[PDB]
Parts: structure tokens; sequence; C-alpha cells
């Protein structure tokens, strides 16, 4: 059983949705506020 | 790629096409399968040098599509170049069309051939008795006894009672077959009345089959006729089994009907 | 023989056809 | 060597009395040897390289007379000659600029599935080389999105050859395009912007579109007519189709099948 | 063996952009969306929309 | 089973050398063998799934991509499942979802 005749060759999902929205945005969003204190 | 050259108006390019539409007909069968079907255009275009070959390659190409009536009408309209080849894997493809459609046509022609009869092609009936001569000439007669029933034709069956096969009891046990597999009365009595006249025109006239057929047939005079042939022959020992199979297996009303033809 | 091998074998197709219609009838008749 | 042709092919003989003897000359190629792959006698190519050059120039002058249906006859024969895996010319100065020219006219023929199918043909010739045939796939690629002025920049860059017969159908396919999608939520536009986006400043072609459709000639005005009110608010068509579908529920709900 | 299908995704990319921004903002200049979508051209920002 | 395996094994380089032949597989009567032993049917729906994928019929493709995915066994050597796992959401990226 479980042969595959071969012609050719939680812990993760809510985290993965965090990656889905915040994939690469504001990773170290810690000092940008203190950088906007003088510009804003 | 030879699909492109179909706007030439020199028809010699079209016969160059059907030169390529027959021999390698399987790999571009994928290519032109449903796309272009201009066989009828040059097949009906009076630039003929392509008509009597044109319906052949259509009858090749539509086959694995199915289209058994398409390649069947083109099989009839394909002429001499079609049926000339039987050394292939294609004669089995076409007699399964034409012979089957012929005999299921001849079921209707056993129903009503008189009035609104169908335009039977002479090849549609011609490969029937041609392949039937292949049956008679290829030594097989347990089938040649059979296709003669399949065509629903009496006189070819009466014809092949005298063939390269003999009659020991051959063509007599075939009525033991046909009595078992017999469908109705209408086809039954027709063959039944015509075989038992050559049974009387046989060298040794069998009596039990001509009695059995006649009680299967309701002829209250022919048994008085061959009964007159056995009084004229004058042997009651052979005027015996014709008569006690008659008394045993006949009806009371049938004997009361045949009795006048006996006493007169 | 070979000639009876097809006619007597479609004979049980005619004989075969009626029975599913029969159990089709008894399928509702045993309910009602 | 049965050649008959080698004098008048390179000089322009525009639809003169070379075409009939040319087609019957190709018939004389056909009477000698089929345009078949000729896998046997590979050495012999008089039927392949010479007759292929004759058939590609015969494909070439077909566009000069606007012979649209017989163009793809010769051209389809050329593509089926590059179907031949035999060692010949891998390509020439014609295989790109003629095969993707067929892609460029089919790109206009408004058949995008047949436009994409051919991409098995040249997998490596797409972007990594062959800029002249990268130009039609990037071109129709720009016709996919709302890229419009960049298409006119590709009308500023026709690098391979003239491509005029195809960029004029590309003119017309812009004409009906924004002749159609001029009808959008375009609140009011003066006689400058939508005027000079396409082609026409002030001929009576603006009367041809402004009176063919609406957007009536006004006081520097493109009239935004927009009703979009009549066809909604139907329960009845849902009360017919949906009343059908409720019975279609109840069939496969109670009745045994 | 899929690069010729990968190459056509930018249509869907700009559909994602115009659906995202068109859903998000309500009254935005067309001389902002081309720069935020790095389109380099506000003259066809009317045209993609 | 000559109805079945003779069409994937027909397909296997016709896809890799495909163009218009696909329409032949559209008009093919033998698309169905109606039973193909849970694996030839399964990869069969994939081999015809990439047909509609490459010839641009998207939404019809992705459902037989999914149906071709959900009919594969409980074995670990899964390179073709690596392929359909990729191509199955290639076309969904073509469809936005």
């Amino acid at each position: 059983m479980s042969e595959k005749k071969q012609p050719v060759d939680e812990d993760n999902w809510d985290d993965d949705n965090v990656e889905d929205d915040f994939s690469n945005q504001l990773r170290a969003e810690l000092e940008k506020h203190g950088y906007k204190m003088e510009t804003s | 790629g030879i699909i492109s050259l179909l706007d030439e108006d020199e028809p010699q390019l079209k016969e160059f096409a059907l030169h390529k539409l027959n021999a390698v007909v399987n790999d571009f069968w994928a290519e032109i399968s449903e796309s272009v079907d201009k066989i009828e255009v040059l097949y009906e275009d009076e630039g003929f040098r392509s008509r009597q070959f044109a319906a052949l390659v259509a009858s090749k190409v539509f086959y694995h599509l199915g289209a058994f009536e398409e390649s069947l009408n083109y099989a009839l309209g394909a002429g001499d170049l079609f049926n000339v080849n039987d050394n292939s894997e294609y004669v089995e493809t076409i007699i399964a069309k034409c012979i089957d459609h012929y005999t299921k046509q001849c079921v209707e022609n056993a129903d009503l051939p008189e009035g609104e009869k169908k335009p039977i092609d002479q090849r549609l009936e011609g490969i029937v008795n041609k392949m039937f001569q292949r049956c008679l000439d290829d030594h097989k007669y347990k089938q040649a006894i059979g296709i003669a029933l399949e065509t629903r034709r009496l006189d070819v069956f009466e014809k092949t009672i005298l063939e390269s096969n003999d009659v020991p009891g051959m063509l007599a046990y075939s009525l033991k077959l046909c009595m078992s597999l017999m469908q109705n009365k209408q086809f039954r009595n027709k063959v039944l009345r015509v075989l038992v006249k050559i049974y009387m025109n046989l060298e040794k006239p069998d009596f039990i089959n001509v009695c059995q057929c006649l009680i299967f047939l309701d002829d209250p005079q022919a048994v008085s006729d061959i009964l007159e042939k056995l009084v004229k022959e004058d042997n009651l020992l052979m005027a015996y089994q014709i008569c006690f199979d008659l008394y045993e297996s006949a009806s009371q009303q049938f004997l009361s009907s045949v009795i006048q033809n006996l006493r007169t | 023989d070979l000639y009876s091998r097809y006619k007597k074998l479609q004979q049980e197709l005619e004989f075969l056809e009626v029975q599913e219609e029969y159990i089709k009838d008894e399928q509702k008749n045993l309910k009602k | 060597m049965y050649e008959q042709l080698k004098g008048e092919w390179n000089r322009k003989s525009p639809n003169l009395s070379k075409c009939g003897e040319e087609l019957g000359r190709l018939k004389l190629v056909l009477l000698e040897l089929n345009f078949l792959p000729t896998t046997g006698t590979k050495l012999t190519k008089q039927q392949l390289i010479l007759a292929r050059d004759i058939l590609e120039i015969g494909a070439q002058w077909s566009i000069l007379r606007k012979d649209i249906p017989s163009f793809e006859r010769y051209m389809a024969q050329l593509k089926c000659y590059y179907f031949d895996y035999k060692e010949q010319l891998p390509e020439s100065a014609y295989m790109h600029q003629l095969l993707g020219l067929n892609l460029l006219f089919l790109l206009s023929q408004n058949r995008v599935a047949e436009f994409h199918t051919e991409l098995e043909r040249l997998p490596a010739k797409d972007i990594q080389t062959n800029v002249y045939i990268k130009h039609p796939v990037s071109l129709e690629q720009y016709l996919m999105e709302g890229s419009y002025n960049k298409v006119f920049l590709a009308k500023g860059n026709i690098p391979a050859e003239s491509y005029t017969f195809f960029i004029d159908i590309l003119l017309d396919t812009i004409r009906d395009e924004i002749a159609g999608c001029i009808e959008k939520a375009y609140e009011k536009i003066l006689f400058t912007e939508a005027t000079r986006i396409l082609f026409f400043n002030t001929p009576k072609k603006m009367t041809d579109y402004a009176k063919k459709r609406g957007w009536v000639l006004g006081p520097n005005n493109y009239y935004s007519f927009a009703s979009q009110q009549q066809k909604p608010e139907d329960t009845t068509i849902p009360s017919t189709e949906l009343a059908k579908q409720v019975i279609e529920y109840a069939r496969q709900l109670e009745m045994i099948v | 063996g899929t690069y010729t299908l990968i190459i056509r995704l930018r249509h869907n990319v700009i559909k994602t952009g115009v659906r995202m921004i068109s859903l998000s903002y309500s009254r935005i200049s067309l001389a902002d969306i081309a720069q935020k979508l790095q389109l380099d051209s506000p003259e066809d920002a009317e045209f993609i929309v | 089973d000559g109805q079945a395996t003779l069409l994937n094994l027909l397909l296997r380089n016709y896809l890799h050398y495909s163009l218009y032949d696909q329409a032949e597989k559209l008009v093919s009567k033998s698309v169905f063998p109606e039973q193909a032993n849970n694996n030839e049917w399964a990869r069969y729906l994939y081999y015809t799934g990439r047909i509609k994928a490459i010839q641009l019929e998207y939404s019809e493709a992705r459902r037989t991509m999914t149906n071709a995915l959900r009919k594969a066994p409980q074995h670990t050597a899964v390179g073709f499942k690596q392929t359909v796992h990729k191509l199955l959401i290639v076309v969904e990226l073509l469809l936005g979802e």
C-alpha cells in the first residue's frame, strides 16, 4: 500500500497571517517615533 | 501544415493534398480532426480527379471521431478505391458499419419494403453478398448458414443449400436451430414453406420435417398431395411417419380440416 | 455452433431488461 | 538545376507578372519533390533551403498587396518548415522577423489564445534575446493593461522593419477602443485632453466620433450623460430563476434517484 | 518551465494596486497614485483606472 | 484502460511540444475512461489541468487543479505534488485569490 506510481520525479498559520499583512513592514518600528518627534 | 493550401483553385494541389491525406493519416489526425472538412467541396467541385478518392480519406479521418454514418455515407460515396483493400485493420472497421446498418435497415425492409423503401446502394448490398462469397469460399458454413439469416433474405438462404458444403443432415438441423431462435411467425412461415419444397425435391424426401413444418405451417392440402405421392408410390410403411406424427402433433380442428383433402 | 452464441445471449438481455424495472416497482410498493 | 527564378527575386517586382509563374514555379517544386521533411536523403536540401527561401520571400510579398488569407498559407508553411528538426539554418535574418511577424499580425487578428499558444515555439527567444520579437509580446502585453501612451511610444519605435500594415490595424484597434471607452465616468473634458490623447485635434473626425456616439460638440464641452438607473430592482427574474432553483433543491432532497 | 506564465502577472499586480487604493482612500489625486505605485506617469493614471 | 493510459502517455511531451493539439484533447471522446484506478485519473486531471492553464482558461483549470491534487496517496516522494502544489496557485495568482 501507499505506492505512488511515479511519472515525474496551529503554531504556523496565525503567525503566517502576521507575515501576510506585516510581511516586511516596520520590522524594527522602535526608533522611527523618536525620529518623527523632531520632523513632526 | 497541408491545411493551409486550401485556396489554390488549381485542383492539382488538392490532389497533392489527398496524396498526403491517406498514407500518414494518423499523426495529422490529431491536427485536422474537426477543423476543416472541405472533402465535399472538391468532392462536388467539377474539377474531378479527387471525387472517387475524396470520400475515402474522410471515411478514414472521421472514424476515431465516431461518425459511423458520416464515414458510412462517404463509405458508399467513396467508390471503387474504398472496398478494394481488405488487407488492413480497416475492413473490420467498415463492415461493422455497413453490414450492421444494412441488416438493421433490412429489419425495416422486413417490415415495409413496399412503399417508402430506402435507396440501398449497390455497394451497400454488394459487399453483403461479396463478403457472403467470402463466407462460402472461406470454408465456414456454420456462419454462412447465419449471415443468410442476418440479411433477412430467403433466396440466398435457399441458394446456399447447394454449396461447397453438403447436406447429410446439414440444412435440416439448421431448422432445429431456427425453430429455437425463431422470432415471429412472419419470417418463420416464409422460410418454412420454401425449404420443404426442396425437401420434396431432394433425392430422399424426409417426412418428419415436412410433417413437422406443415403442422407448424397450416397447409391442409400439401400433406394430402405427398400423401397422394405415397399412395401413388404405394408403401404405407413410408406413408406412416408422415401420418402418425400428423395425428400425434396436429390439431383436432386441423385433422378435421385435412380429412376432406385426404378423402378426396 | 457460433450462430446461437449471440442471439441466445441477447435473449437474456431482453430477459435481463425487465427485472430492474420489476424491483423498481417493488421498491415503491414495499414502501406504500 | 531547375532554378528558373534567380534573376527577379531580389529586385522589387511589385505584383507584376512574376507571381503567376512564381506560384506555378512552386507547383514545379511540388511536381519534383514534396515539401516533406525528407528524412531520407538529408544531404539533398535543394528542396529545403532554396525552396524555403523562395517560400519565405513568397510569404514576404504577400503583405505588399494586402493578401491577408493567403499570407498565413505561405507563413503557416514556413512555421511548418521550422517544425522540421533537420539540420538546416537554425535561423536566419528572417525566422525572427517573419515568425514573430506572424505573431504580430495574429496579435491584431484579436486572437489572444492563439497569440499565447506559439510561446512554446521560442522559449529562450522571448526576453533574453530577439528584441525585434520581444517588441510584439511587450506590445500586446501593454495592450493588456491601461498602458496607452507607451503604445504610441512603440509607435515611436518600430525597430525591425516597417510593420505598417499591422500598426494600422493597431491604429484601428485603438480607434474603436477609446471610441468605446470614451463613454466612461468622464465628468466634463474640454477640447484639449481627450482630444489629443488619441490622434485627432480638430478635423471633422471629432465630429465623426462626437456624432457617431454622444459626447456632443459643445461649448468646449464633452457632455457626460450617465443614467445607469433602469435595469436594476428586479425581484421577478429572481422570482423566476430562483423559483426554478428551489424546485431544483427539492428534487434532490426528497425524491430518491 | 513556467516563466512565460510568470511574465503576465503585472496586470494582476496593478489590479491589486487599484483595488487596494480604490478601496482604501476615497478622494485622492491621480498625481499621487502613480507616484505611490511608482508608475512614473500620471498621464496614464487616468488610463489604467 | 487503453482509453485511459494512452492519453496521459500520449500527453507527456505533447504538452512539452504542445500548441494546438490541446483542442484535440478538447474534442476527444476518450477524455473519460470513467475509471482509471485512482492515480491515472488523478494525474490525468492535472495533465489536462495545465492545458487550460497554458491556454488561458483559468477558473475552469483551477478546480481540476484542486481535484487533481486531492486524489494523490499517502507517500512521501511527491515531486509531481511539488509541481501541482506550485501550478495550482499559479493560476489562482492569475485570478487574484
